[PDB]
RNA sequence: CGAGCUGGAGAUACGCUUUGACUCGGGGAUGUCCGAAUGGGGAAACCCACCUCGUAAGAGGUAUCCGCAAGGAUGGGAAC
RNA sequence: AACGAUAAAAGAAGUGAGAAUCUUCUUCGCCGUAAGGACAAGGGUUCCUGGGGAAGGGUCGUCCGCCCAGGGAAAGUCGG
């Protein structure tokens, strides 16, 4: 509902360079929209958000081995913020 | 976490627990992909105690009404 | 390799008590099991001590010789020997815990 | 015979010789976070800056006295045990390293 | 039952256990999506609804066959 | 025997345990309704960064559309 639809976090570095403006990003479950999404990030930290996507994000990866490979996939959310510069530290990371 | 002294509660305070695992637990991955996570077991024991909610509840639905 | 499953999966001792080792090498070697477990069938005796070397590739400045560890056995020893000779179980008392069994073939003591 | 070494090193020169290895070597290590050439400044605190800062500084400029102290003599020391002293907030750091 | 456990691959660390863990017995509760699947659609696991209960979330109902108060039913089974 | 169209190559510089065959430079040549570019079907993550070198590469290979780690595709209006 608000806490809810959550994947893991991001580190690149143009992830970082466009964060210093107001460009978040967090990814999301296997399964999510849009819409119920929306209010599961501004109830969720305290800030209005205009734009935001999602949808599925496969990542075959492995090492060695006739075991085939495992396509695991991990929806995306790159939220924006208007005004709000920054929301509480994980800005001035 | 299973005696008499968590199940007495009602509908209102015994469900706050159900949302406050699921949100601890959120700012503890963030540490997992960051390499601030040191507690491997933090996570194990918190979805263990996620369980023992929804499980005490269910039973107010079919002891209380057959 | 049947995971062991030669015998069951309980230990005729435990992880506190004095056993020595027999029908191998040093003969009337007592000492304490550390550790154990009724899987694999382990024993860890600080009686038999074996010099071993760990490899390590890097973790800051590697630098190891050979340390001083011990080996794991397998049911080849006799469990709470006191009476200068291998014994077993068969007396089974109770003191004011009725929630545990006691050992004992002559004597009582454990 | 025993003999126990000490220093004594003043916060003068201790902040800067951190910031000096710290931005060095990260320049180099690789990290799955980012490339290397880049680096932001709350991040790598954050993935090895719990015990591979102090540390690895630490084992690094010992090393390097030990080696460096065999190449302009040419024989072998005796047996030495370095002790890891508790480190403070960011001021002078002491250490006590004894032998045979 | 009992003083070990943390699945096979056995590796690293954190931890769970004598206020009776693990494991074995045996019942309960959770049970995404598909699959006769039957909400409607459909190149299986995908798309789209409608209604009712309701702070959000969220829950339930929603095919056709015979009796038509309950209930039963068309699917699956190596071989017999 | 062959190493897969008779569109050829050359030198310098660099790298490296080791180079005809990787990189850089400057020249030579060949395609130019194409040997250019953009889509669709179809493949699937081959893409980009850093690494690597057994095997695949009809020689080498320090290189690869090969092997590993990571990252990369954010649209109420383009398609559906």
């Amino acid at each position: 509902s608000h806490y809810d639809i959550l994947q893991a976090p991001v580190i690149s570095e143009k992830a970082y360079s466009a964060m210093e403006r107001g460009v978040y990003s967090f990814w999301v479950s296997p399964k999510a929209t849009k819409t119920e999404i929306k209010d599961a990030i501004q109830q969720a930290f305290g800030v209005r958000v205009i734009g935001i996507s999602t949808m599925n994000v496969p990542g075959k990866r492995k090492r060695v081995g006739r075991f085939i490979g495992q396509r695991n996939d991990r929806k995306k959310a790159i939220v924006r913020l208007a005004e709000g510069q920054s929301i509480e530290a994980l800005a001035g990371q | 976490m299973k005696p008499s002294e968590m199940r007495n509660l009602q509908a209102t305070d015994f469900a706050k627990e159900i949302d406050a695992r699921k949100k601890e637990l959120m700012e503890l991955r963030f540490q997992a992909a960051a390499g601030q996570l040191a507690q491997p077991h933090r996570v194990r024991q918190l979805r263990r105690e996620v369980a023992q909610l929804n499980t005490v509840k269910a039973e107010l639905a079919r002891k209380g009404e057959q | 390799p049947s995971a062991g499953s030669h015998h069951n999966d309980k230990l005729h001792f435990k992880k506190g008590d004095t056993v020595i080792v027999l029908s191998g090498k040093h003969k009337g070697q007592t000492g304490k099991v550390l550790l154990a477990l009724p899987r694999d069938q382990k024993v860890v005796v600080e009686g038999v001590n074996v010099i071993t070397k760990n490899v390590k590739p890097s973790m800051t400045n590697p630098q190891g010789g050979q340390e001083q560890r011990e080996l794991a056995l397998h049911a080849s020893k006799v469990a709470l020997v006191d009476p200068e000779t291998g014994k077993a179980t068969r007396v089974r008392k109770q003191i004011v815990d009725g929630k545990k069994v006691r050992v004992a073939v002559a004597s009582g003591k454990t | 015979n025993k003999v126990e070494f000490k220093v004594s090193v003043p916060a003068a020169e201790v902040n800067r010789a951190y910031d000096q290895v710290w931005a060095g070597l990260a320049r180099d290590v690789r990290v799955p976070g980012f490339r290397p050439g880049k680096a932001p400044r709350k991040v790598i605190e954050n993935r090895v800056g719990k015990g591979y800062v102090e540390s690895q500084v630490r084992d690094r400029l010992l090393e390097t006295h030990y080696s460096q102290g065999l190449r302009e003599l040419g024989l072998n020391l005796v047996d030495a045990t370095v002790d890891p002293q508790d480190v403070q907030s960011g001021q002078a750091f002491e250490f006590t390293v004894k032998g045979e």
